[PDB]
Order: C-alpha cells, then structure tokens, then sequence
C-alpha cells in the first residue's frame, strides 16, 4: 500500500 | 491587483484503486487497476460536474505509454494499471481559453479510496465562463 515511483 | 478580479471554486479529485489478480506482480508488487476522476463542490459542499473546465489533461509518470491524457467531458474518468504510486500532474483548462491550472495530486495505494479537495482561482471577465460559474456558488 505504500508502493511509490522514484 | 489582477487577482482581486477572481473567485476560488474547490474542486474534488477523486481515486479508486484496487489489485488485478490476473497480472503478474512487478517485482513481487501487485499491478492495481486505478481510476482518477474530478468534480467541482458547490456553495454548500455538494459534488456537481465540473463544467468549467472544457478539457482536463493527466500528465502522468513517463513509465507509462504516451503519459499525457488528454479527456474533455466530465468527470474526466481516467483508468490506468500500475504497480507504483507517483505524484501526477493534472492540468485542468478554464473554458473560454480562461487559463490553464496544474494540479498536484499524489495516486497512491494507502486507501481502496481517496479524495483531495483543491482550491482554484477562476477569472470574472469571460461570460460564459462566469455564467458556468453561477451553477456552483456566488460570482
């Protein structure tokens, strides 16, 4: 849920 | 001084996502179904379509293929697939060429769903843009 792109 | 000549209108963006079994994970991360949608909120708080913007265009991370997506009818339904959250630019354009506003959003996996409310300031000196206006509140 905390999943993020650069 | 040119900015007294305006007024703010709050806009709701408004998200959902959620997992697609059927697509391999990246890396061990699901790949999510994820929707992007925008409406105006009027004088007293309610949802209404946002009809003053004539087109709204997500500009989203450049892993995705041709990234700027381009809707012109309410509420500017976007669905994508992904694996990773990413703040996004979303341009929202005023009718009558009034101007262009960029909205930062962040598309994230915290919540099955989400909204963010943004304050906007919208020109008076475009008629039928001020004619829209009256739908969500004083003018």
């Amino acid at each position: 849920q905390t999943a993020r792109k650069s | 001084g040119s900015m007294v000549a305006t007024v703010k209108r709050t806009i709701r963006i408004k998200t959902q996502q959620h997992i697609l079994p059927e697509v391999p994970p990246v890396e061990n991360f699901p790949v999510r179904q994820w929707s992007i949608e925008i409406v105006l909120l009027d004088d007293e708080g309610k949802e209404i379509p946002a009809t003053i913007f004539d087109k709204v265009i997500y500009h989203l991370h450049p892993t995705f293929a041709n990234p700027n997506r381009t809707f012109t009818d309410p509420p500017f339904r976007i669905e994508e697939q992904g694996w990773a959250g990413f703040p996004l630019d979303i341009s929202v354009f005023l009718l009558e060429k009034a101007g262009e506003r960029k909205i930062p959003h962040d598309l994230n996996f915290l919540q099955e769903s989400y909204e963010v409310e943004h304050v906007i300031q919208i020109p008076l000196n475009k008629p039928l843009l001020t004619e829209e206006l009256a739908k969500s509140g004083s003018t």
